[PDB]
């Protein structure tokens, strides 16, 4: 109901400091006052399901083809969604299969990439044991996009290329 | 369900025929006289039915036949609309 | 109105009213059969007729002698065209200001 | 195998589920949340110096990384999108309803999904293992309501990966495993010999072609012959067919789809959708439990038939042909029953044919 | 032989009617329309260029109260698809209407198929499946300066 | 809305539909024919051709060979020359 | 009507309906019309006898 | 109508018809108005007076269409009735 | 991987309902009739059962008792003209091949008399055609026509015999009537409900007796707690607790002589603080 | 060239020299159909040769459907024996084909336009009739159905010889609009 709007605008805002520093995620969290998302008179059951809605929409935000920017900032956005609930049982995060297998070398490259802000944002969020490893994403019944043009021809291409000629 | 149909249409050639017999002659005692021999008479395989539509399709016949009845092993079975198929 | 309902027996008996009449902005069709809002000036040139559409509404009822009536109402069917007398209500250049009218070419 | 998806948000290919386990507890192997023990100065160095040695940072960037990445009620304001919405919402339900107390049909759904999640076994000798595999298999209630056609509904199980079927069959609340079979026309006072659930034990799990019969219980039979009958002879789409035993088979041994519909028979006639909505490892804030573990944690709370002379109680009887009652099939609570039949010696009156009548909105 | 001379002529003159069309101001059906066109076509050793998209973008559009930005983007629609070769062996009524309901909906004026087919002559379920042909490259097809009311990318789904 | 394009004009579907429902007129045997003419010539006197056909329901040529053979051509000043089933 | 009549007997008398806008003659009233304004022959072109003359004029 | 007078129902009408009139008690005439009643009758509620849904699978081998009557020789076939399945090797099906 | 997500797309475009996987879950292609019955079923339909379908109860609709009454009267009226319309045409056959002008003017006279019972037949008034509450029709002839097949035919048999005929009353029960109800309850004792509906001095049925019985009888629910009671309602709510909203429906199910206002009234007030 | 075109449909005509009652054999044939209110012929088909042949009372013959000279003429004799079973004196009288369709594939889809406009004279292509083009060949006269996917059906023809003359002089001219 809307919150898709206010995630995507953390997002946004985040992505445009191009930072990796959780210090201007706290900042802009404390800005947009998300410590009140949550908040509000709710019984348990409207509490829990957008909450789990949430923790999906971060977690979706977080895959490719995601910008870097975006990735971080949705990870830090999954990290103060989970780390601010009112619910007991703080609903865990869905994780599949498939992009586990790639989160594994994001945070590989985190911590290669001395991002070791967002690396210890994600080693903490397995820790404290948030996630649930589903097969399927999410269940089961019944952008801002990655250019492959840049992927193909880059600055380091077409210089390599000029080098030759 | 074929012993209810069988008791409606009998009752009903009775109360058809009761006016006919009244009018010739003949009475109601003999007319009674035939509904209970007739179904004391009650105690190969044919289908006698009314075709809805029967198409052809280079080998594949499909029948929708209406109201009829069969004699499947003896036993009689009724039925209200049978679709088929076979093939030649 | 006044038309008498054409009555057909030959049994199957059908009836025709004509209800309302419905006219339309003088058009003209294109040979590629377009219409177009007809204005005056391009009637002179090209030796058009100035002339609305008439339409009619027209309700068929058929009896078929089962006791069953059926009832189809044909909307708006074209019946013809009428010329159109200038600067009169039903007429393009009705209700335009003088700047209007000398943007048409008309004086 | 993987759960790649077969159409984009409604099946997956046909997987293994126990290879599906396995792999997921190979990339967690001594890197995963398996420990399913519940959270708890010193400790603040020992959690330094693994984040220095994760992250390949000095002890002062773990230390320095813990602080930064620390953590950071109705009323609200400063509004947002959302938070506009929700304000919205409660203040037209302040101009609306009077009475806050939350529906009862909430409250029913809430306490059904947290019944018993966060119970952890008194025994500690039969809680699960790490990687356990939880599937939450629904089974779709049978139409026993017209209104059952339009919203199927169903009930949620959490199945385990080792649960060994002929254990969800033996747990699925149905209530074509009652109703007291015979009719009692001329005994209104008849003890209940046996229960559908004792006569008819027989019953099957269609998945993936393959068929799975409840062999055991030799009083049983074998449901799925009929169906092989004609798919044998006169082709009927569904080509070639295979049968199992369902008893030494147990889940995580199969090769399904999730979200994909998949059949229980049980009762001859009764059918029963297995679709599976997902399966998720094992992890805490749940029961962890085995005893209680096949946890219906979903039900539809249907209605429930009452009387039809008096409002007040249930429909104990169900009587057809009878000589007193409005509607043929016509349901009747035992005091009133007793009295519109059965007189003064408990000998018929009229005529009708009175069957016992379980309810089920009640059982099950 | 009159209906059917009456659709060669508009053939002839460069503003072809459908058969359908002039089947509608004749009491002949399609069918036998057609029949006496081939007939007098050989009986007068004659030919009539065939006809194109193009033919009937003016009175479809026209009949249908189109701007003139809608006729040109679907006139546009209709020859770019032919010659990309996005429908082939359809009718050109069939393209040309789905065309005109890719315009359509693409600008302020949007008209549903059954409002397009009723002009055009097309059941609904034609034009569903030119369209269905035409939409993967919906933006190729429709003109540079083409002011999309609704995006491309939300072009109705179908 | 006018003059929509059609491929068929929903009144010609109908006749042509109950046309082929009904069928061509066979050609019945003669001695049925006959039994059938001279019965309706009892009924009137006199038959027009046209309204003769409708009782016979017999193709026109066929219905022609076989009264020509029998019947005769009356000339009637009065409307026209009809036919006369009787033989002499 | 006098035509819409006619037409319609014609297609009731084989037994089949009849279309009403087939029915419908167009031109008789858009050249009646038409042609008693563009001639100033008041009434009929057949009936130009009795038909008042110079009742249109170029203006 | 000379179609439902030859099933076991129709058989039995014409047995008691011919035992009664062999008797000497009713005319020819009586019966055989009661069988054209009995065909009128037994043609409406053939009609009206069931609602089973059956689906049959076969061979067909053998069939003929003259004076509007269809006659198919059907080999191997299942009658599948609401509830159970009938097996018949062969089967005559007379329709019109 | 790019035309793999294209086949994927297109997969897409080109991908049942779970409505094609109810009861007859294995449906065929060639027809739509399921698998033939299963033995179990065999063995569970005899020893009788009520399988889900046939328990199925629809309320009545108010244009559903006009549909039954045109029918009834519709039907009557062809049982009893089917008799004088062969009779008629009987005599006309035979005047048509009689050539006898004495018995000719008898069969007229005959024929004659047909016409005019039949002219009878067609002013029946309504009351004659709707019968004896009791009488028989062809009720599967009903269900079939008149109903689209949305009732069965006994279901209709038993709505009309012991509802929907106009010769129950259906007023409203007047002090006098209430008064005697409950009077001939006693005098008989509250048993013998058809001889009361009998005895009542109206055409009520013996259900309608019972029914205003009961909506005014005072010993249909204790009204007063016991101890006993107690225990088994506090026992009871324990076995079947979810944690708060107990469903007190289930639970009355299992008592006697209690409804789930009292229960809740006691579980509130008496069986926790508060 | 190299694509020779598969036979599909053979209609063919033989004389029974003997005047024939329908009734007779469509009540005493086996697969016989006869319904003289809308056809005044006895449709009697067989499955070896899968063919329909219709017999008529003037006792000619026509047998359709067989995909071979040869097989139409032994159908032809199959009904021939049939009818001469039935009580008639059938004779086997010029047995003449009078039509053989033929159907083949280029496998390349084709420009209808361009061969339209190439040989107006000759090709009808209207796509609110029929989807395919109608190339009527003179040196044979054999129609040829050719439609956008390259499926060709000939038609018409009296021999095999001319409906391969026929495909193999159309098939240059299509070549020459492989779209
Ligand atoms: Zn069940
Ligand atoms: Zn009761």
């Amino acid at each position: 109901p809307g919150l898709q709007t206010d995630c995507e605008a953390l997002l946004s805002r985040f992505q445009e400091t191009d930072s990796v520093r959780f210090e201007d995620f706290t900042e802009l969290w404390r800005n947009m006052k998300f410590g009140t998302i949550f908040c509000g008179r709710m019984r348990n059951l409207e509490k829990n399901m957008f909450t789990k809605e949430a923790l999906a929409l971060a977690w979706r935000y977080f895959l490719p083809p995601y910008t870097f920017q975006i990735r971080v900032g949705a990870l830090y956005l999954l990290y103060g969604l989970y780390n601010t609930q009112l619910c007991q049982p703080k609903q865990k995060i869905r994780v599949a299969l498939k992009d586990w297998d790639e989160v594994l070398k994001f945070q590989q490259d985190l911590v290669n990439a001395q991002h070791f802000d967002a690396a210890y944002i994600f080693r903490k969020l397995r820790l404290d044991r948030a996630f649930h490893f589903t097969a399927m994403p999410k269940l089961l019944s019944y952008k801002d996009p990655s250019d492959r043009v840049m992927k193909l021809i880059t600055s380091d291409v077409l210089e390599e290329m000029l080098n030759v000629h | 369900t074929v012993p209810k149909l069988y008791r409606s249409v009998i009752e009903d050639v009775i109360n058809d025929v009761r006016d006919i017999f009244l009018d010739d002659g003949v009475d109601e005692q003999v007319l009674m006289e035939l509904k209970t021999l007739w179904e004391n008479k009650l105690m190969e395989n044919v289908v006698v039915c009314q075709y809805d539509k029967i198409h052809r399709s280079k080998n594949k016949w499909k029948f929708h036949l209406k109201d009829g009845i069969m004699n499947l092993n003896g036993r009689d079975y009724i039925f209200s609309k049978a679709i088929g198929d076979a093939e030649w | 109105e006044d038309a008498p309902p054409i009555d057909l027996q030959a049994p199957p008996r059908y009836l025709l009213k004509f209800e309302q009449i419905y006219l339309s902005k003088p058009t003209h069709w294109e040979r590629d059969g377009a219409p177009s809002p007809m204005m005056p000036n391009e009637a002179r040139l090209r030796n058009l007729t100035y002339s609305a559409p008439l339409y009619v509404d027209i309700t068929k009822t058929v009896i078929k002698e089962g006791e069953e009536q059926l009832q189809t109402q044909h909307q708006k069917t074209f019946i013809g065209k009428i010329p159109i007398m200038l600067r009169s209500t039903y007429c393009l250049l009705n209700g335009l200001t003088d700047r209007d009218l000398c943007e048409l070419n008309e004086c | 195998n993987f759960p790649e998806y077969e159409l984009p948000e409604l099946n997956t290919r046909a997987f293994h589920v126990g290879a599906f386990g396995e792999l997921w507890r190979g990339r967690l192997r001594g890197a995963g949340d398996l420990s399913l023990r519940e959270p708890p100065a010193a400790d603040s160095d020992r959690e330094d110096a693994a984040v220095a040695r994760d992250l390949d940072c000095s002890l002062e960037a773990a230390a320095e990384l813990r602080a930064v990445c620390g953590l950071d009620v109705i009323p609200e304001n400063t509004d947002l999108v959302t938070l506009g919405v929700r304000k919205r919402f409660l203040e037209h339900r302040e101009e609306t309803i009077t009475i806050d107390r939350a529906c009862r049909q909430e409250t029913f759904v809430y306490e059904m999904e947290s019944h018993a999640i966060g119970k952890k076994p008194e025994n500690s000798a039969d809680m699960i293992e790490e990687g356990e595999l939880i599937l939450s298999v629904n089974i779709l209630y049978p139409v026993i309501f017209h209104k059952h056609k339009e919203h199927k509904p169903y009930q949620t199980m959490l199945v385990l990966g080792s649960q060994k079927l002929t254990q969800l069959r033996d747990s699925i609340r149905c209530v074509s495993d009652l109703q007291i079979g015979g009719e009692f026309s001329n005994t209104p006072d008849q003890a209940p010999e046996h229960i559908s659930k004792d006569l008819y034990k027989s019953a099957f799990f269609y998945f993936e072609g393959t068929f799975y019969n409840d062999k055991r219980y030799p009083e049983c039979r074998d449901l799925s012959r009929t169906i092989i009958e004609w798919s044998e002879s006169h082709d009927r789409g569904y080509g070639k067919f295979q049968t199992a035993r369902m008893e030494d088979f147990t889940f995580n041994d199969l090769c399904i789809k999730l979200g994909f519909p998949y059949l229980y028979c049980h009762q001859g006639d009764c059918e029963h959708v297995i679709v599976i909505t997902d399966i998720r490892l094992v992890h805490h804030d749940d029961c962890l439990d085995r005893t209680l573990y096949p946890l219906l944690i979903k039900k539809h709370w249907l209605w429930t038939r009452k009387c039809f002379v008096c409002k007040m109680y249930t429909a104990r009887w169900v009587t057809n042909n009878d000589s007193f009652a409005p509607e043929d099939p016509c349901f009747f609570c035992d005091v009133c029953f007793r009295m519109l039949h059965y007189d003064s010696e408990g000998n018929k009156l009229g005529e009708f044919l009175a069957y016992p009548y379980v309810d089920p909105g009640t059982f099950n | 032989i009159a209906s059917a001379c009456l659709y060669i002529a508009c053939r002839q003159e460069g503003v072809p009617r459908t058969f359908k069309e002039i089947c509608a101001v004749s009491r002949i059906s399609k069918k036998e329309i057609g029949r006496c066109f081939k007939l007098i076509l050989k009986a007068l050793e004659t030919s009539v260029d065939l006809i194109t998209t193009g033919d009937f973008m003016s009175r479809f559009c026209s009949n249908l109260c189109l701007p003139k930005q809608v006729q040109m983007a679907a006139t546009h629609i209709a020859r770019k698809a032919v010659e990309l070769d996005l429908v082939p062996g359809r009718s050109p009524i069939s393209v040309a209407a789905a065309a005109i309901y890719m315009a359509s909906q693409a600008s302020a004026e949007k008209r549903t198929q059954k409002e397009i087919g009723d002009i055009a002559g097309v059941a609904d379920v034609t034009i569903r499946q030119s369209y269905r042909l035409i939409y993967p490259r919906a933006p190729d097809l429709f003109p540079t300066d083409f002011k999309f009311d609704t995006p491309v990318d939300k072009l109705p789904q179908l | 809305t006018n003059y929509k394009p059609v491929a068929n004009h929903q009144y010609n579907i109908e006749y042509e539909r109950k046309k082929k429902e009904d069928g061509k007129r066979a050609r019945a045997d003669k001695q049925h024919v006959l039994d059938m003419l001279f019965s309706a010539f009892e009924k009137h006197q006199y038959y027009n051709l046209k309204d003769l056909v409708d009782i016979t329901k017999q193709p026109v040529v066929y219905l022609k060979e076989i009264l020509k053979e029998i019947g005769v051509q009356n000339v009637k000043g009065i409307h026209k020359n009809t036919w006369e089933l009787k033989p002499e | 009507l006098k035509e819409v009549r006619i037409y319609a007997q014609k297609f009731i008398d084989r037994g089949k309906d009849f279309n009403l806008e087939l029915a419908i003659k167009t031109r008789i009233i858009s050249d009646g019309l038409k042609y008693s304004l563009a001639t100033g022959n008041w009434g009929d072109q057949k009936k130009a006898h009795q038909a008042r003359a110079g009742v249109s004029q170029v203006l | 109508y000379q179609l439902y007078r030859n099933t076991t129902l129709g058989n039995s009408l014409q047995e008691s018809l011919d035992e009664l009139i062999q008797s000497q008690q009713i005319t020819p005439q009586l019966a055989l108005q009661v069988l054209l009643q009995f065909d009128k009758a037994i043609n409406a509620a053939l009609a009206q007076r069931v609602r089973n849904r059956v689906n049959f699978r076969g061979s067909l081998n053998t069939y003929r269409f003259c004076d509007n009557v269809w006659t198919f020789v059907l080999n191997d076939v299942e009658f599948r009735e609401v509830t159970e399945l009938i097996k018949v090797d062969k089967v005559k099906i007379v329709a019109c | 991987q790019n035309r793999e997500q294209q086949e994927e797309l297109m997969r897409d475009l080109a991908g049942t309902y779970m409505g094609h996987f109810m009861k007859p879950y294995f449906k065929d292609k060639v027809t739509g009739v399921g698998p033939p019955a299963n033995e179990d079923t065999r063995e569970k339909a005899a020893q009788g059962i009520k399988a889900f379908e046939e328990l199925l109860v629809t309320k009545w609709k108010n244009w559903e008792k006009a549909l039954l009454r045109k029918s009834v009267v519709s039907d009557r009226l062809q049982r009893l003209l089917q008799p004088k319309l062969l009779k008629l045409e009987y005599l006309h056959q035979k005047q048509s091949k009689v050539s006898s002008e004495l018995e000719r003017q008898a069969l007229e006279k005959q024929g004659r008399e047909a016409e005019k019972e039949i002219q009878d037949i067609n002013q029946l008034p309504e009351e004659a055609l709707l019968g004896n509450r009791l009488d028989s029709h062809d009720w599967e002839k009903i269900s079939n026509i008149n109903f689209e097949g949305s009732r069965s035919a006994e279901e209709i048999r038993k709505f009309w015999q012991n509802s929907e005929h106009p010769s129950i009353n259906k007023q409203e029960w007047s002090r006098e009537e209430e008064e005697r109800l409950q009077a001939i309850a006693a005098a008989h004792g509250h048993l013998e409900w058809q001889k009361i509906a009998e005895e009542l001095g109206t055409s009520r049925s013996a259900f309608q007796c019972l029914q205003k019985f009961q909506q005014h009888n005072k010993a249909l629910k204790r009204k007063e707690w016991t101890e006993e009671e107690d225990r088994m309602l506090t026992q009871l709510v324990q076995e079947m607790r979810v944690g708060s909203h107990i469903p007190y429906r289930r639970i009355v199910y299992y008592m006697e002589g209690r409804d789930s206002m009292q229960l809740i009234y006691r579980w509130t007030k008496s069986l926790d603080p508060g | 060239s190299g694509i020779v075109p598969q036979l599909q449909n053979i209609v063919s005509t033989v004389n029974l020299g003997c005047k024939l009652d329908l009734k007779t054999i469509a009540l005493r044939a086996r697969n016989a159909e006869y319904n003289p209110k809308r056809f005044a012929a006895v449709i009697m088909r067989i499955r070896e040769p899968r063919t329909t042949a219709l017999i008529f009372s003037s006792g000619k013959m026509v047998c359709t459907g067989a995909k071979s000279e040869e097989q139409s003429r032994l159908a032809a004799r199959k009904y021939a024996r049939v009818v001469q079973k039935l009580g008639f004196p059938a004779k086997f009288l010029d047995f003449k084909i009078q039509n053989m369709v033929g159907s083949c594939d280029v496998k390349f889809p084709i420009r209808l336009e361009g061969l339209v406009l190439t040989h107006q004279q000759f090709s009808s292509y209207e796509p609110e009739l029929f989807p395919g083009l109608i190339y009527r060949m003179i040196k044979p006269r054999i129609v040829l159905l050719i439609f956008v996917s390259g499926k060709v059906v000939l038609t018409g023809a009296k021999v095999r010889a001319e409906i391969y003359e026929a495909f193999e002089n159309i098939y240059p001219i299509l070549k020459g609009f492989r779209k």
